[PDB]
RNA sequence: CUUUAAUGUUUGAUGUUCUAACGUUGACCCGUAAUCCGGGUUGCGGACAGUGUCUGGUGGGUAGUUUGACUGGGGCGGUC
RNA sequence: AAUUCCUUGUCGGGUAAGUUCCGACCUGCACGAAUGGCGUAAUGAUGGCCAGGCUGUCUCCACCCGAGACUCAGUGAAAUUGAACUCGCUGUGAAGAUGCAGUGUACCCGCGGCAAGACGGAAAGACCCCGUGAACCUUUACUAUAGCUUGACACUGAACA
RNA sequence: GCUCGCCGGAAGACCAAGGGUUCCUGUCCAACGUUAAUCGGGGCAGGGUGAGUCGACCCCUAAGGCGAGGCCGAAAGGCGUAGUCGAUGGGAAACAGGUUAAUAUUCCUGUACUUGGUGUUACUGCGAAGGGGGGACGGAGAAGGCUAUGUUGGCCGGGCGACGGUUGUCCCGGUUUAAGCGUGUAGGCUGGUUUUCCAGGCAAAUCCGGAAAAUCAAGGCUGAGGCGUGAUGACGAGGCACUACGGUGCUGAAGCAACAAAUGCCCUGCUUCCAGGAAAAGCCUCUAAGCAUCAGGUAACAUCAAAUCGUACCCCAAACCGACACAGGUGGUCAGGUAGAGAAUACCAAGGCGCUUGAGAGAACUCGGGUGAAGGAACUAGGCAAAAUGGUGCCGUAACUUCGGGAGAAGGCACGCUGAUAUGUAGGUGAGGUCCCUCGCGGAUGGAGCUGAAAUCAGUCGAAGAUACCAGCUGGCUGCAACUGUUUAUUAAAAACACAGCACUGUGCAAACACGAAAGUGGACGUAUACGGUGUGACGCCUGCCCGGUGCCGGAAGGUUAAU
RNA sequence: AGGACCGAACCGACUAAUGUCGAAAAAUUAGCGGAUGACUUGUGGCUGGGGGUGAAAGGCCAAUCAAACCGGGAGAUAGCU
């Protein structure tokens, strides 16, 4: 639910929040949980290797099933949960033989719906099964790109994956960024998309409301002194130059994918 | 006003105190030069 | 000779298949009550990638330095 | 105009009087559309301007209460200092004289004050120039160079067009 | 010793951090104390810190550290797996009274408690680094039941009062009591109960989970306070004797009820929001190999063990950080009365101090104030500074607006006490009595007693009734920046930075990118509704023409050109 | 409900006066700003010198910062005093 707020202070006058009655309030789910640190985007090293991260409100991890190991045994959907780490809503399922786990939500997927892994499945919206079998033309999401390694595309919120065609031994697949890429036609991928695709209408209305989220402000380049910065300097407001990086790399366009490793397997670049 | 010497005697033996320096190449280093001019507080400790 | 099509040959450029070098930050087994690493089977890549020596280009990202004198103070102008 | 040099432009309002302020005019030295243009409610220890109330801010200060100043007792500093029997004036002089010349005036020494001078004290001027002095910063200054990139040989083999 | 004065959410009282004998006593006054000094945080001699329950040590782990091998690196070394460390976190248990010149939840008196060992007795499957349960968790808000505690009454002692009155509707004091053990309440959570099966929990499992069937509709868990015992004890005002006249010794009354009430407790609850809110052990349960004659398991009873270290004292300061006995700095706990919304402020209690130079004088001048005729910004760069405004209730409110705001806009009227309404109301509280009882810390009813606003009317005093302290100046026009925020510690708080929002652009995962000769980490245990870089800066209207130059992107006809 | 409002603790530092061999190598006094949040605070970690960190001033990094501190090259050089 895309809900508007009502401007009753400064900065809850642009705030637009998702609530989504779907979720379930409740405590998570406690023995698939784990810590998981914050490390202030910094590395091993000690020095900050990724600029503005830190801070944020402290979050837990949920261990989600990417790889869907259990093959042939029917599930149950029992809840959806909010999950701090996806973009996506997570949801709660129960195995036929008592295991519960953790996979992400598709879109028309309602706490009650009856789900399963293997070959012999239904196509139909929350499946897994191998790209071999699932029939060309059809919308999918959590897709591998080695065999029974992950679960990589299509991962975040409203996305999904056109599968196009078949030569065999690959599958094209039109990915979410106009990218057409081949891959090995063994793995795995689950139909239909992702659930919570009203997750990009979240507008934040406030400058405190990015920092809960664990985003530190940026510093323009041009507002530093120039042994900082290679924009820098200034009597005030001048840029003069092409715009480059805090390393001095051109970021107004600049191609920088370099592998000659992974060319072997794609179409189409950003067009 | 707040001084730049505040004291924490657990905090000062991290960092100046004996297994502090002989766990490092050149705190050892340090130790040699402390004995040659015979220095009766060798390190910081008690 | 100017042209051209075929033959023969020499010098290279691409492209396709293979796998045995090599890659694997795919799976599984063992070392082992261990997400490192080594070993093993298999799969995917594959003579590419990546690396070394040499070499063209780029390179204020970084470094060492240069930026003259006369002059009715200096600069500008003019001169040597 | 945070932008207008000429300039306090010109006109209207505001004041007895307005180089500021408000409103327009366009003659834009030298505004202008994400180095954003013009707006804009609310917000501001923000800049300018006007009004009411209020007042020792002022006309022009008066009195009072305490704390130092001041006298006595006890302890007891400091910066500075070539030596001093350390006057005014006109002049002369490395060119603004306590010290030279002329002349005047002035018993010896405290105390409380004030601050004109001793080119007063403090800080080997920071401005200015000079040094074949230094540091940083910038760039299509010069020579380099990490990096990114090209090709040759190597690790590196077969087939086949 | 007597008065006087100041603090009293401290200038009181406890601790941690940090000091190190400064604490107590006898002792001396050279130096030290900004003066003297018989005094002292000074000199000198002695004394002083007692623990199964407090704390450390300890068992457990976070961030992070070291890191067998290993991967990498001219070298030194870097990173990291197994592990092994690291509290600011989680884990067994004690309170009340007394005692010293100096210590105490440590000694003593009284009353308890905890986990172990050892034994004997009773019965039985016990058994892991393994499984699972548990441990185990955010922010905000609303309450409700309570306590600490206060006030009044009762009660008990003591007084009847230096000057007018005061045996009473009079004045002063006191009315305190723990841990534990027993009770399971206000209230909170959850349907229980037995039997069969199963590919899940890297093996196994009676445990966890799952699938049902039957059975009953209850059981279980957590839980402040209350009341019992603890305790016909202890304490206790006040007396009695002695007083080195310091204080000691000795008996020693009442020891109840009502109301008010926490930010403390129930509550790690409960509702609700999104920003989705540590781990591991102790604990409980399950089994593996293993032993199943034993061993081990619980239960009972007797005894034994609980070592070591720290403990004085200061602790918002004369002892710590500031060179000083420096107007500075410093984390946590306790938090009484009257007025007040209040931990503000004012006056006081407990308790603590008067700030280590004084005495005079009453000049200018300076600092800190108080008041002022008439004028009221004429001052000045400028209303800088002062003066003024200030509380609550009701009435009353403009342009504009993003419909929230503006707004406490501006402006008005009423506030003291006394009596009546009403021997103190509305309201809260709740005894006796009466009815139920599944028979309790029960429910229903009952209304005593206590407490008690505020309003209206009638008077009434003063110049002034929000009287003290405490406590907004307001309006109008425009610049800039949307906003709260951030910034030059120590001359600049701004229009600068940020910011939500918008756009361009890179990036298909072994991602771009950054740190690093490298291994590897961060990005991200994320996957284009994502991440990085850049420029603008809410929102509204919009975002024009120019591609020569310079960069980026794409192209191949030709020129040119490196090692070879 | 709220980077809502008034206002102590707490955090901050706009103005004026004082102080300037100070009580103080930046403070006192009378006001002032934030005060449920991008708050503030305790104990312990991490990041280092052409490096760190930075809601960005060339600020801060032990009273030191347009390249810390200590030792060494080193008795640098000094056409200057």
């Amino acid at each position: 639910a895309v809900v508007k707020c009502k401007p009753t202070s400064p900065g809850r006058r642009h705030v637009v929040k998702v609530v989504n009655p779907e979720l379930h309030k409740g405590k998570p789910f406690a023995p698939l949980l784990e810590k998981n640190s914050k490390s202030g985007g910094r590395n091993n090293n000690g020095r900050i290797t990724t600029r503005h991260i830190g801070g944020g409100h402290k979050q837990a991890y949920r261990i989600v099933d990417f790889k869907r190991n259990k093959d042939g045994i029917p599930a149950v959907v029992e809840r959806l949960e909010y999950d701090p780490n996806r973009s996506a809503n997570i949801a709660l399922v129960l195995y036929k033989d008592g295991e519960r786990r953790y996979i992400l939500a598709p879109k028309g997927l309602k706490a009650g719906d009856q789900i399963q892994s293997g070959v012999d499945a239904a196509i139909k919206p929350g499946n897994t099964l191998p790209m071999r079998n699932i029939p060309v033309g059809s919308t999918v999401h959590n897709v591998e790109m080695k065999p029974g390694k992950g679960g990589q595309l299509a991962r975040s919120a409203g996305t999904y994956v056109q599968i196009v065609a078949r030569d065999g031994a690959y599958v094209t697949l039109r990915l979410r960024s106009g990218e057409m890429r081949k891959v090995e036609a063994d793995c795995r991928a689950t139909l239909g998309e992702v659930g919570n695709a009203e997750h990009m209408l979240r507008v934040l209305g406030k400058a405190g409301a990015a920092r809960w989220r664990g985003v530190r402000p940026t510093v323009r380049g041009t507002a530093m002194n120039p042994v900082d910065h290679p924009h820098g300097g200034g009597e005030g407001r001048n840029f003069g130059k092409h715009p480059v990086t805090p390393w001095g790399v051109q970021t107004k366009g600049k191609k920088t994918r370099s592998n000659k490793r992974t060319d072997k397997f794609i179409v189409r670049r950003r067009s | 006003m707040k001084r730049t010497f505040q004291p924490s005697v657990l905090k000062r033996n991290r960092s100046h105190g004996f297994r502090a320096r002989m766990a490092t190449k050149n705190g050892r280093q340090v130790l040699a030069r402390r004995r040659a001019k015979g220095r009766a507080r060798l390190t910081v400790s008690k």
